[PDB]
DNA sequence: AAACGCGGGGGACAGCGCGTACGTGCGTTTAAGCGGTGCTAGAGCTGTCTACGACCAATTGAGCGGCCTCGGCACCGGGATTCTCCA
DNA sequence: TGGAGAATCCCGGTGCCGAGGCCGCTCAATTGGTCGTAGACAGCTCTAGCACCGCTTAAACGCACGTACGCGCTGTCCCCCGCGTTTT
């Protein structure tokens, strides 16, 4: 078959040619009465305050994963490791 | 009558009604429920209690009684929660904590 | 099926091989017991004999075996229950509650000795039953 | 940082609340309920 | 020209917590532009809680609402505490 | 008489959710390392929110989740995001 | 005591019969039980084999 | 109940200005979620600056610092003119 | 979809080379900064002052919620196109 | 440097629900009078920033140089993804 790595682009493409989340919505509804059940119960669940966090999550997480690439190609590595992602948070500020 | 200050009655220094003043001067509601200024002086001393400690352990810990802002910079700075808090405030002559780069160490 | 212990005998091992150093693993392994639990309060209740105001308007007006008792006539237990007081309700509550509690604990006693007894056996290289 | 508010309102002991519960590591035990099977085996090999 | 500072106030508290050490007026100053600093913050944070409910009596509850929000970790409960704590001497004073 | 509690879809947020967000944003050779390095600091995101969200709902004396308290939080945390009135 | 660690340690002699199962299996204070334990194994009749 | 909607004023703007352009109304519901929003950032600032200039009057010239100060450029000075010069229409009408 | 695999070949990685760079030392000043002037400037303090939108009475149409479309753009069928991987 | 094929872009037919306007009906936004007062703005003063040089002198700078590390170059192995899978 084919060796390890050529179709990522088109995807780093695609993805970004298009407008959409990349995740599961079954568990995204069921992970947000997930994490706001934790806090206090009883909750009658809008999907307004459901949907309304993923934009903030996954954008800024493919964010992340160009500030990893860039610690990583500026370490000179494509397979990314989680040193580059910390290295990043850090300099980030998350870590 | 007399300015008794309202910080006596709550067992403060810091004079409550001179913060139900600052509330009702901060436009911060039509009424300013009148314990909204003790809870405001209240965590004021809980804070300058909380700080005053520090200071005085890490003024007392380079051996002068007199805190200083260096002291302030080496005692906040070592917390987590109040350097995480306070990431972004700076103390003017209060430096650097003593650190180097681990690498950079020579060998 | 008569125990809980982590059956993988390369697990045990590696659990052990590690916790002397001071070391987590990857996964699971709990103590060995039997299996079965002893699952009250999901079970037999207390049972209400009283209505949801029989309390209160008593107050204003001044007041073989099934499980664990023998199924009474029809017309022998009626004029019983024509004779008692809202102040032995609550008496006979717990008193029918305590004997379904001791049927309960007394036929999962039973079970939990004839799985003991396999068990002790098996711990001890004999087969089953012998 | 409780203990550390214990001092600002007495200048002007134990949790009872937290009542922690019993797990134990397992011993290496073979027969005893409670404990992990490892080494010497029941059977003689 | 007698002008309402803090820096007697937090002397008190120094002497109250430090008396071991006095202070430098640097770090006095420090305190207290940090006492008018976070007097804002936290009241600021509860007219924004004010005209998010709309309202226009804070009391100490919209006080610890605040400082339930922005305080992490003991910090908050500990100002839940503290911050309830004189007013639990005020509302009895 | 049913408990609906969830807990840890950040699995059923799949691994190829990785694979197709990693691209998204800009990784080729996503290394076994990071796809779970991945999914523990989000839900430090996760929880912070609601930890202050939550804390919007009972002082206004409610038992329901609005969107309006999650735009409370993020543009409390400087996360302004539009669409939703303002 | 003695007949619950001699019944326990036959079962299996292959097995060192520790002190500190002894110790979660009956109640007792641990100074005894380790005593009794040490007494009991240097007359033999519990890990000798 | 009237409640002060943004559809209709920015979509005047977008027929005077991309009036071959529709809008989406979630694309709408981003201009009705800009709308009070920017009109309170630089109105928290403005009131900063009243008192800073420890006023109890906030004229024009007020937003033109909170102009001035803040934004990037000739979007500062656009509208260093354009809120002037509307303000200079409306001192005119 | 997920999910489970699965060649598979080159990407990480080690590692060795190489050569230079960047401190290091020390010679060389040198502008740093200090004092020390001389002064004056706008800050600062007062000194009145009025105008200014406050505020509230009246009004009124604004503008937007509820009520009428029909059409920009999505969806899809089919084909042209166009990038990529092995000749 | 080239065709086979797989992905993409583009183009034709459908239809629809959302974008936009329509129809009241206020209600808010305005105009209309204050209203002292806020800051408008005059005076006053005094200060506090002002350069400036005397001068030092150690800091900066002037340069010899020495080697360290950062990259020059390699092989690898590994490792992660691609193709195929299905189920979930």
């Amino acid at each position: 078959r084919y060796r390890p790595g050529t179709v990522a682009l088109r995807e780093i493409r695609r993805y970004q040619k298009s407008t959409e989340l990349l995740i599961r919505k079954l568990p995204f509804q069921r992970l947000v009465r997930e994490i706001a059940q934790d806090f206090k119960t009883d909750l009658r669940f809008q999907s307004s305050a459901v949907m309304a966090l993923q934009e903030a999550s996954e954008a800024y997480l493919v964010g992340l994963f160009e500030d990893t690439n860039l610690c990583a190609i500026h370490a000179k590595r494509v397979t990314i490791m989680p040193k580059d992602i910390q290295l990043a948070r850090r300099i980030r500020g998350e870590r | 009558a007399k300015a008794k200050t309202r910080s006596s009655r709550a067992g403060l220094q810091f004079p409550v009604g001179r913060v139900h003043r600052l509330l009702r001067k901060g436009n911060y509601a039509e009424r300013v429920g009148a314990g909204a200024p003790v809870y405001l002086a209240a965590v004021l001393e809980y804070l300058t209690a909380e700080i005053l400690e520090l200071a005085g352990n890490a003024a007392r810990d380079n051996k002068k009684t007199r805190i200083i802002p260096r002291h302030l910079q080496l005692a906040v700075r070592n917390d987590e929660e109040l350097n995480k808090l306070l990431g972004r405030v700076t103390i003017a002559q209060g430096g650097v904590l003593p650190n180097i780069q681990s690498v950079l160490l020579p060998k | 099926p008569i125990v809980t212990e982590q059956p993988s005998a390369e697990i045990r091992e590696a659990y052990i091989e590690n916790f002397a150093k001071g070391e987590h693993i990857s996964a699971i392994v709990p103590g060995q017991s039997i299996s079965g639990t002893l699952e009250l309060s999901a079970q037999f209740r207390v049972p209400r004999y009283h209505s949801k105001n029989s309390f209160q308007q008593a107050l204003q007006m001044k007041a073989q075996y099934y499980r664990g008792l023998p199924l009474y006539e029809k017309n022998t237990l009626l004029e019983r229950l024509k004779q008692l007081t809202p102040n032995e309700i609550k008496e006979l509550e717990h008193l029918h509650d305590a004997v379904f509690v001791n049927t309960g604990l007394q036929n999962v006693r039973k079970v939990r000795t004839k799985k003991w007894k396999k068990y002790w056996q098996y711990k001890a290289g004999i087969p089953i039953g012998l | 940082r409780d203990t550390r508010r214990k001092r600002r309102q007495g200048r002007s002991l134990p949790d009872i609340a937290d009542i922690p519960r019993t797990f134990r590591t397992p011993v290496p035990s073979t027969l005893m309920p409670g404990g992990v099977d490892v080494g010497p085996s029941v059977e003689s090999y | 020209t007698r002008k309402e500072s803090y820096a007697i106030y937090v002397y008190k508290v120094l002497k109250q917590v430090h008396p071991d050490t006095g202070i430098s007026s640097k770090a006095m100053s420090i305190m207290n532009s940090f006492v008018n600093d976070v007097f804002e913050r936290i009241a600021g944070e509860a007219s924004r809680l004010a005209h998010y409910n709309k309202r226009s009596t804070i009391t100490s509850r919209e006080i610890q609402t605040a400082v339930r929000l922005l305080l992490p970790g003991e910090l908050a409960k500990h100002a839940v505490s503290e911050g309830t704590k004189a007013v639990t001497k005020y509302t009895s004073a | 008489r049913h408990r609906k509690v969830l807990r840890d879809n950040i699995q059923g947020i799949t691994k190829p959710a990785i694979r197709r967000l990693a691209r998204r944003g800009g990784v080729k050779r996503i290394s076994g390392l990071i796809y779970e390095e991945t999914r523990g600091v989000l839900k430090v995101f996760l929880e912070n929110v609601i930890r202050d969200a939550v804390t919007y709902t009972e002082h206004a004396k409610r038992k329901t989740v609005t969107a309006m308290d999650v735009v409370y939080a993020l543009k409390r945390q400087g996360r302004t995001l539009y669409g939703f009135g303002g | 005591y003695r007949n619950f660690m001699v019944n326990s340690y036959r079962l299996n002699p292959n097995e060192y019969f520790s002190v500190t199962t002894a110790r979660r299996n009956v109640s007792g204070d641990a100074a005894a039980l380790f005593r009794l334990h040490k007494f009991l194994t240097k007359w033999g009749l519990i890990n000798y084999q």
